[PDB]
């Protein structure tokens, strides 16, 4: 029926690579290759846009694309555009950033996911 | 469960020669390549 093994190669950041986060450059584990077969087109009065998936959290208050609406403020930026597109696409993110999970994507606050942890 | 960024989102990073550089999230998976 289901199966999310599409692309499930992974790489690992052994090449001392790291992240402007709010807590600054950070280390992360490793980024992750994903399929999505729907994802948020999010567009920001700032003129920066999003591109995610529904449930991605983003600021620290765990905030997640399908959450916000437009019309709201997004880390000081109003949403102008929100649109839940159902197209298959490749998507990524890093795992463990340094001891925060807090990272910038297109001038946003973005929230990692953990493969780090119990 | 997985919920991630699409490739042509922009990150900012520090490489390690200590190189600051903005690149998209598949570039950046393609530089861990």
């Amino acid at each position: 029926d289901y199966k999310d093994d599409d692309d499930k190669m992974f790489k690992l950041n052994t090449k001392n690579i790291k992240v402007l986060t709010p807590s600054g450059f950070k280390s992360f584990s490793g980024i992750q290759k994903v399929y999505k077969p729907f994802y948020h087109h999010i567009i920001f009065d700032d003129g920066s846009e999003i591109k995610c998936s529904d449930n991605h959290s983003f600021g620290k208050d765990k905030i997640k694309a399908s959450t916000i609406k437009v019309g709201d403020y997004l880390q000081g930026k109003k949403v102008l555009y929100n649109e839940i597109v159902e197209e298959g696409i490749y998507l990524y993110d890093l795992l463990n950033v340094g001891e925060d999970n807090l990272y910038y994507t297109n001038g946003i606050v973005s929230h990692a996911c953990e493969s780090r942890g119990k | 469960e997985f919920e991630a960024l699409s490739g042509d989102t922009m990150i900012e990073i520090l490489d390690d020669d200590g190189i600051i550089q903005k690149i998209s999230m598949e570039d950046l998976y393609q530089r861990l390549a």
